[PDB]
């Protein structure tokens, strides 16, 4: 029941209806999550396969993969045990439930990262905004320990620490790692776990318009076709005196 | 010739071919056929999400999921389907508007189970939008069902037996996904009926005067123009699916369904909100929910308020105007509907519910009246 | 139902009719279609407009009201 | 009178009150409103069944289970619906017999379409047993889904696109359930085709003669023998349900489905073992299949093969023999389909397997053309 | 569809029918029924016996043997 | 592909098409489960709940479930805990999964037992058959070790060893426990545990064999009433001439 300040609207490359995403932002973006966020935050819904493609090859993402361990079995004994990713695993959770992770977190919960950008009005402005928005808390108002100032979260305190700095990782094709850069890669990346069919849906908008613009005019002109008998027919009364 | 004996062509044939249809009927006349495609459309996209989804609430949300990311072209599908419930309503509300300006209700039997067509897709699309199981669904699930505790004596077992247990849980998640697979077939058939009544008299038209004088063929006349409106109902569409797709979706539903704590604001889809306003505007439990049945069921008591010597408002210019501030009345619920429980939209939210049981009740049966006396008769 | 030939009774009426592929299906499609549209619009608009601006109003007035009900005062 | 004005009733009185009937329709004449109320069952226990069901393969099974131990009468619920669909295909087969005995098939527009209906129940009750998930269930689907693997060229294709796989799996049972639940609906529309064809007619006889010089109202007379009727249907049913329900049911469909070793010896159930026996008939793939195929729409072609100068086989001594070394030989095939493929069941199979093919293509159509030169016309 | 009153011609047939509130429902069930079902049944025994007998014939022999065909021979 | 011999048909108390179940035999039945077969047998589908009303109270019943630690949680640290059951829950499964299940019986899976007697024809003659049947083999069969002969299995070479023989348990209400005796408790208790409505159904099927031994003729009745009309009606030609 706090004053809400919105975010503004920043011009991503994916923003226009047209507009795809950029995908060496997402490839950047992925490995923000993977090095910095992974570690609290989930991706129950997305595999290594996902990566295939986009912003990957086959053979990237299988070494991917196999840079971590996950459970499989049952073997031939009955016992569980662990081996290397393939690209069929999802991302691993970091803590096997909720409760855990509120323990791990001063009891707050990293919700689950599939899907944020859709399920927060605002989408990667809000949480680009929240990302580089930290500052200070005003004058009068006292946090308790464990809580951090953020003006774009409801409410103003969150307990989040700050994620993400200049220098928390170095890009792979050397793109300074300012706290900028790396906010508008990951938010990339986030928009795309959302919506992996986002470039798809657009190319197929494009086709879907220019489709329009065709059979419109000439299903209207079908119809003004048959409907001139009527449209220019004359009437005249001729009643007997 | 065979079109006109064959048993089963003659019923097609004094349908959609040489049925005679008035020569002026106008695009508001569209939307009928756009409701027959909007059930085609969504029974098949419906149907062929079927295929891919679970009804439980460990994988009820997963299973969605699963569809937009997994299964080829299902994530289209699925959009195809939310917004086609959205068009589904828009035609529906148009459609009924047509009849109430042109006064297309005095066809009792058509209408009043054009009342029933109308609150079977309400309950259709209820049980739709809580199947994803997110937290909107969940929720808004939680709102509805509660309505009936509030008839007296009989109101907590009506609605413990409808949940199957003592909240909205796995055993309603599961008996809502069967209804709603069964609910639109029932609806074809009273759609069928609604035809039937319908082709007893023929269409009215703009002018609200008899059009025996002047009929031409439904073929080809209105199989084209119904084409072209049907093209423009999928432009509608398309421009939901691959341009717009979560502008009427609520974000909270991208969260699993929690039924430990609500979202501090909880809006229906744009579809129900000016009837939840009319629910809101009351602090009485009983007083809201009868005070929302009766926003609906309002309209089966329309042909008998009918006051004016004359069918259509095209020459009743006193009657059209409390016709449009209706339309923005209704417009205006909306609007409250989609806002918080706060000030002004507390009272505001009052006002324009006063004004449209107002104006149905009252101002526009003495508004025809009026100019009836205007007109010396 | 009902069907043609049983409809009602019509006397002393002529309809003259052209063919389809003898005739333009868009004849002065903006020369005499705009102002037709003009008169239409024009003959109905006070009987829409109003309560619609009205709408407008109370939907500024409402949200302004809420937007700022809600900030603090030195009291 | 508003019975016989009022479009809606107009459509019942003309169908179950006033309509003509003859006078001497016997008990073989019961199994058409029988198999109404079959399907009727169908649906309700069908529906009932449907809201406690869930649709994957780690809880399908458990789901089931679920209803006969802890929903309040769902065991009787689910034993009325596997029995029920038992006791549809009694009737459809008793139907059936009734048109080829008394030459109802010349009938062709009614006859044709209710070919149509026998194989969407068999579409139906197949991917309704699919669902329990059980060992039958899986293996049996294995089986019946490989026979598109027979078709030349496009075979494996139509499989593995029907499959959703490799092999029956997770997204075969989530559509099979969907198929199953919407393919019910489909089956009454068509029903009410049926009845649509049938009374521009009206109903053959015992005799084979029209009835036209003596017809009595449908109400009372056969309401009632309906209603009678469909007491000892339900008779069998109940029986069935409280005193017997596992005796058609297989022991191997209580264990979950194992998709990596079969039960040694597999068997339908007893209403699709006669095709079953035809199928294995043959040392050859696509050869048993289309023997299977032909197996059924072999009733397309009986309006062909009407040799006699009469309808009904009520005088014609020498068809009547012939009939029912049909329906022994039916049975026989019934028998080989439940045994497993040793000797000497192999080489009776191929026996019966001819003579039932042999029965219909030659001796009957011959044996009505002899009967006519005995009459001496 | 088809009606009565449309249905076909006849003249010169008379039918004399009771009220069934002044006759019997079940009159001689047992006195004249049985008869007539031993009548109807000796009419059509020999066209439907054979075949089921046959049925039966081969239905115990390939039992029989099959029954007995997997048991173990001395050789 | 071995020579099969079927049980016979012994004449259960609950044979006939009327005939309840004994209770006191399941009684002692689920006493048989619990001390002897449930160490190799899971149960997933009966739950201690279902005991209520048949053969114990809802306190012996609950005081039955306590006897027992199952799983539960997580707590509020995220953590797995062992409490005392309670009448909600299922019966302990013996193993995690099927595969420690073979490594602990010499390779062979001791089936969930919960529907036993109806995934096998003959039901409890083919269990009580085959439980009190074992013997020495034949002349000229020699089984590898880890197996049993047992006539009744198909095969006949069987991975159980003989579960059950004389004064494996002592039964509540002093009856001698011998082999016949355990064999016919257990039977009567899997029957139960397979087919719960067994009971309810029967005394159903009673009042509907009363109800359609009045509609019938009843029916029948209103049947002939209406068509007497018809059937007594006498028809006379008289033509001119
Ligand atoms: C949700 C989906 C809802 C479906 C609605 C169903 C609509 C329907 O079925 O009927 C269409 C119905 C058919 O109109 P019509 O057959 O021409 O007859 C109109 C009357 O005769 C009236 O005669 P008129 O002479 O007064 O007609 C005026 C003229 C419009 O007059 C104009 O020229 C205005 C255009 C100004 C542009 C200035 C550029 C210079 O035509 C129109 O009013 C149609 C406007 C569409 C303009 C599209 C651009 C071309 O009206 C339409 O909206 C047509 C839109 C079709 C898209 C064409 C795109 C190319
Ligand atoms: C799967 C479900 C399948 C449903 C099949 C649909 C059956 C149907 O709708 O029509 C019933 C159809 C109606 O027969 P109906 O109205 O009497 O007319 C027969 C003809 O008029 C023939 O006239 P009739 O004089 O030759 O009739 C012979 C008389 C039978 O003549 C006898 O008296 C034989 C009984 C021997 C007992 C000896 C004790 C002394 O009636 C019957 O044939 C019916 C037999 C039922 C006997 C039940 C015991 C009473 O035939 C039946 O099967 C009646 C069974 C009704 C149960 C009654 C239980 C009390
Ligand atoms: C219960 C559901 C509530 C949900 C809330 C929905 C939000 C409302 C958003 C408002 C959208 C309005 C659509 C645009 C309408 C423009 C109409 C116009 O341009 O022309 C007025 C026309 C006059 O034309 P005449 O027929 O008199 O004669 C013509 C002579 N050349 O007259 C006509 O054409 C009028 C025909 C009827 C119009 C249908 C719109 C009404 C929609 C809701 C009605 C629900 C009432 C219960
Ligand atoms: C394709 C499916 C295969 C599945 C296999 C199913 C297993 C088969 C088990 C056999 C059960 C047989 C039912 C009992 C029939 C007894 C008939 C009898 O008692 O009377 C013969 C009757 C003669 O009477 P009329 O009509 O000539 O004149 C009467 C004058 N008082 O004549 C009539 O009443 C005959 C009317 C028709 C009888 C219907 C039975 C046929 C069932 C399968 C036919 C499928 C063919 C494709
Ligand atoms: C990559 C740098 C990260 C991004 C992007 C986000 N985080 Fe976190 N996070 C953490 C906690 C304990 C919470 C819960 C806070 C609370 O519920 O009060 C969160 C939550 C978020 C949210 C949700 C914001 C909202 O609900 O409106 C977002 C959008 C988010 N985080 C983005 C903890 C951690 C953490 C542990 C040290 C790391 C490394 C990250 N978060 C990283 C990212
Ligand atoms: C209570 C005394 C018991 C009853 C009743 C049954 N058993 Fe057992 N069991 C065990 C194994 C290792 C197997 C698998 C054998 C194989 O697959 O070859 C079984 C199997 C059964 C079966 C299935 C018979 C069939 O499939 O036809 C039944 C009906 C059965 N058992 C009854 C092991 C054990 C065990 C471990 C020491 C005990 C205590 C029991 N079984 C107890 C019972
Ligand atoms: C699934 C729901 C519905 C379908 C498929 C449907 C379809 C149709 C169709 C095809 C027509 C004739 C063509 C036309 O006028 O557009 C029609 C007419 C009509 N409908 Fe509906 N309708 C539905 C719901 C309703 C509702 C909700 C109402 C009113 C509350 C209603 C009342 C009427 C009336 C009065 C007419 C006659 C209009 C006229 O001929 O002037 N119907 N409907
Ligand atoms: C007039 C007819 C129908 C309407 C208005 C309608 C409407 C809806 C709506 C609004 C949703 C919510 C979608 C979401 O929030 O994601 C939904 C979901 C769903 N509908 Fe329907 N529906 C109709 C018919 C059907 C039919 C006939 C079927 C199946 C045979 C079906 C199957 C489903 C399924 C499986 C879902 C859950 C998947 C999902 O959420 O996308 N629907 N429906
Ligand atoms: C769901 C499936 C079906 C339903 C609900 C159904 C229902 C009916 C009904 C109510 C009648 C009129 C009353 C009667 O004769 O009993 C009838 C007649 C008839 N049916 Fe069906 N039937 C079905 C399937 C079939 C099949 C599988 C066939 C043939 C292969 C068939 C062929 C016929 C014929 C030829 C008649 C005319 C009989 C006569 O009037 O003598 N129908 N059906
Ligand atoms: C002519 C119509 C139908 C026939 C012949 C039929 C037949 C069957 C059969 C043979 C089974 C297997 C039962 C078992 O092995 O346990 C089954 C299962 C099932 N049926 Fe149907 N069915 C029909 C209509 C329907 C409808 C309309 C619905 C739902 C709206 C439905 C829902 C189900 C469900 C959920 C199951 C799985 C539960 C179970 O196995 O008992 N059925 N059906
Ligand atoms: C079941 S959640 C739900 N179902 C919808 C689509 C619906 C409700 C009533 C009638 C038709 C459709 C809707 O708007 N909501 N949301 C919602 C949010 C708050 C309160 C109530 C519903
Ligand atoms: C899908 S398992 C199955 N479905 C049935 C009910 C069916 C099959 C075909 C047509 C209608 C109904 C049937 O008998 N089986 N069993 C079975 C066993 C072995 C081989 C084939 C089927
Ligand atoms: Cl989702
Ligand atoms: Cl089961």
């Amino acid at each position: 029941s706090d004053l809400e300040l919105h975010p503004p609207s920043y011009p991503w490359s994916h923003r226009g209806l047209l507009s795809s995403l950029d995908h060496t932002s997402i490839r950047r973006g992925f490995q923000v999550y993977k090095q910095v966020c992974s570690s609290c935050h989930s991706m129950d819904y997305v595999a290594y396969r996902h990566l295939v493609g986009v912003c990957y090859t086959e053979d990237e993402a299988k070494a991917l993969a196999e840079e971590v361990e996950v459970q499989d079995g049952p073997n031939e004994d009955g016992e569980m045990f662990m081996r290397p990713g393939k690209l069929s695993d999802y991302f691993p959770k970091p803590y096997p439930n909720p409760e855990a992770a509120r323990a791990a977190n001063n009891g707050a919960l990293p919700p689950d990262l599939s899907y944020i950008v859709r399920a927060r009005h605002g989408g990667e402005d809000y949480v680009f905004s929240l990302l580089t928005g930290y500052c200070e808390p005003p004058t009068g108002v006292s946090l308790r320990e464990g809580l951090y100032f953020n003006p774009y979260f409801p409410g103003q305190a969150i307990g989040m620490a700050p994620p993400i700095y200049n220098e928390v990782l170095e890009f792979d094709d050397g793109t300074p790692a300012t706290m900028s850069q790396v906010a508008k890669d990951v938010c990339t990346f986030l928009r795309w776990a959302a919506e992996p069919e986002h470039d798809h849906r657009k190319r197929m908008g494009l086709k879907m318009l220019l489709m329009m613009g065709l059979l419109l005019p000439l299903v209207y002109a079908m119809k003004r076709h048959k409907w001139s008998v009527l449209k220019s027919r004359k009437l005249a009364y001729r009643p007997p005196k | 010739n065979i079109r006109k004996s064959h048993p089963l062509m003659k019923i097609v044939n004094n349908a959609f071919i040489d049925l005679p249809a008035p020569s002026n009927i106008s695009s508001w006349w569209n939307f009928g056929s756009l409701l027959g495609i909007c059930l085609i459309l969504q029974i098949l996209t419906g149907l062929f999400l079927a295929m891919h989804y679970t009804s439980d609430t460990t994988t009820a949300f997963s299973s969605v999921t699963h569809i937009c990311r997994d299964v080829n072209y299902g994530w289209i599908i699925r959009y195809m389907h939310a917004n086609g419930a959205s068009m589904f309503f828009i035609c529906l509300y148009m459609h009924v508007g047509r009849g109430l300006y042109y006064g297309s209700y005095t066809f009792l039997e058509t209408w009043n189970i054009g009342v029933i067509l109308l609150l079977t897709v309400m309950a259709t699309a209820f049980m739709g939008y809580v199947l994803p199981w997110g937290q909107m669904s969940f929720w808004g699930a939680t709102v509805i069902t509660n309505l009936l505790s509030a008839i007296p004596y009989i109101g907590t077992n009506l609605v413990e037996w409808i949940w199957g247990g003592f909240s909205v849980d796995k055993a309603t998640l599961t008996r809502f996904f069967a209804f709603h697979f069964i609910l639109p077939f029932i609806i074809m058939a009273i759609a069928m009926v609604h035809l039937l009544f319908l082709h007893e008299t023929g269409s009215n038209n703009p002018t609200g005067i008899s059009s025996d004088v002047d009929k031409i063929p439904f073929h080809p006349y209105y199989t084209i123009k119904d084409i072209l409106g049907a093209l423009l109902l999928i432009l509608a569409l398309m421009l939901l699916v691959l341009f717009a797709p979560d502008l009427l979706g609520d974000p909270d539903n991208y969260t699993p369904a929690n039924p430990l704590n609500t979202p501090p604001h909880i809006k229906p889809e744009w579809y129900f909100l000016f009837a939840y306003a009319i629910l809101r505007s009351i602090p009485n439990k009983l007083g809201g929910v009868l005070a929302l049945a009766f926003s609906i069921l309002i309209l089966a008591l329309i042909p008998l308020l009918h006051t004016s010597k004359q069918r259509s408002m095209m020459f009743r210019p006193l009657s059209q105007c409390l016709f449009w501030a209706l339309v923005a009345d209704l417009l205006t619920l909306t609007w409250i509907g989609g806002q918080p429980v706060e000030h002004p939209y507390i009272t505001i939210g009052q006002l324009a519910s006063v004004l449209y049981f107002l104006l149905i009740l009252v101002l526009m049966p003495t508004a025809g009246t009026i100019e009836n006396k205007l007109l010396k008769w | 139902g009902r069907q043609f030939g049983h409809l009602t009774r019509v006397r002393h009426v002529i309809t003259y009719s052209l063919s389809p592929f003898e005739q333009r299906a868009f004849p002065h499609y903006f020369s005499k279609g705009i102002p037709n549209v003009l008169r239409r619009t024009r003959a109905c608009i006070l009987r829409v407009a109003p309560p619609f601006v009205a709408f407008y109003l109370v939907y500024t007035w409402g949200t302004q009201e809420f937007e700022k009900s809600k900030r603090k005062n030195p009291a």
